[PDB]
């Protein structure tokens, strides 16, 4: 997974 | 006491306890527009819950996307909030995670999934109402959904959560 | 945004997400009464669903009899709504749908079931919130239950539905 | 089935 | 209709149908001290049930005793409450019951069992909106958990019940 | 069980 921005 | 009560019962309406969720979002010319115009970027779904006393989840999604997908893609995260039970979990949460754009001639869905990053600060015990959310900056492009397609019917779209429970 | 919430907590109190509902109908001799005068002769009851995310099902009655069973028979029909998530769903409706008046002793229940007539409109998608209703006029003699027997208790009888899920 | 009245 | 609706909404979104329940009681330190003053000795749970139409329940507990432990336990008792479809159950109540205080680090829990007293005005259907409540006036030492111990953390305790369905 | 006081 990538985090929000 | 009066919308406060209407917020708490619809949210209440729509949860779930089996790590498996259908998100139903309505007025989707508009949304899309607030955000592509900036002034609604992003939106939270309602809660739902691996099991009736387990981990507390919900997602978000920006319509006209989120760092390497604004713009160009609508880009959907995973995100764990404070539960009531977190003191009898097990952390970091470390369940499999897949996300779904339903396509709605039940043809060709669109789809991803992961494994949470155990060092990241999303899957950690809550501290805040929730996490910093994480997935799919790049979920689905702009251009395949919205435009033509079967993804958007009647003004709405569904977009699906499935939590893995093996463990559980 | 008063009576209004609480109708959808009551509705939403009375909710199944397994096609199997009972219904259980309080006030039976006035409510009795109000059909025999005309004042009210058919009522339906609180929604119901085959899964979580779907078909949305409720029955409606009437304690005097409908067509052919006007004044002898309590008619007792099926009603397929507007679900949704029916754009996910296949169509047009055809479960097996078993319907039940409860005897309170538990020795012999009333029952009757049926497949679903896939030429009605009755189990078309929904384009109204309810389609029209469809099921058993002659479903049981208002004469057997009602007057001695058991199927009125305290004032109240129970009416039970289960939604076959074969293909679901 | 039979439709309602 | 204000106040009184969203204790119903509360009730609801606590309400479980499978015989499992978990109870959690935060504000700890102050209601067992209310229950020390004698200003407040017991307080009620939110009501579960057996299955969707099953037995009605909930729990009392007396965070500073009732009879044999007054003073130098907690006492945990079960309560047969009068259900919407109890006409349709088989009385007495007669099903297994378990007890539990959860440890939070989930090394040991304490925990009791019983099989119902059959002859008990407590097991019989109920007449009133609740029943006598019976259990383990003896259930947990004030000392063990409440002092140090993980029975307690941030402020609140977990208590567990399991409703035996063999026969159900 | 014993019940409650």
């Amino acid at each position: 997974p990538v985090q929000e921005t | 006491a009066m919308a406060d009560l209407e917020q708490k019962v619809l949210e209440m309406e729509a949860s779930t306890y089996d790590g498996v969720f259908i998100w139903k979002i309505s007025d989707f010319a508009r949304k899309r527009q607030e955000a592509v115009a900036g002034r609604i970027p992003a939106i939270f779904s309602p809660a739902f819950y691996t099991s009736r006393y387990g981990y507390k989840m919900c997602l978000r999604i920006y319509l006209n996307g989120d760092g390497t997908g604004r713009g160009t893609h609508l880009s959907l995260f995973f995100v764990v909030m404070k539960g009531p039970n977190d003191a009898l979990l097990r952390w970091p949460f470390n369940q499999k995670v897949t996300l779904m754009l339903l396509d709605q001639n039940n043809r060709e869905h669109v789809i991803d999934a992961f494994r949470p990053d155990v060092t990241s600060s999303s899957f950690q015990r809550p501290v805040n109402d929730m996490n910093i959310a994480s997935g799919c900056p790049l979920f689905c492009p702009v251009s395949k959904m919205e435009a033509k397609n079967s993804y958007v019917r009647d003004d709405a779209i569904f977009i699906k959560a499935i939590v893995d429970l093996t463990g559980l």
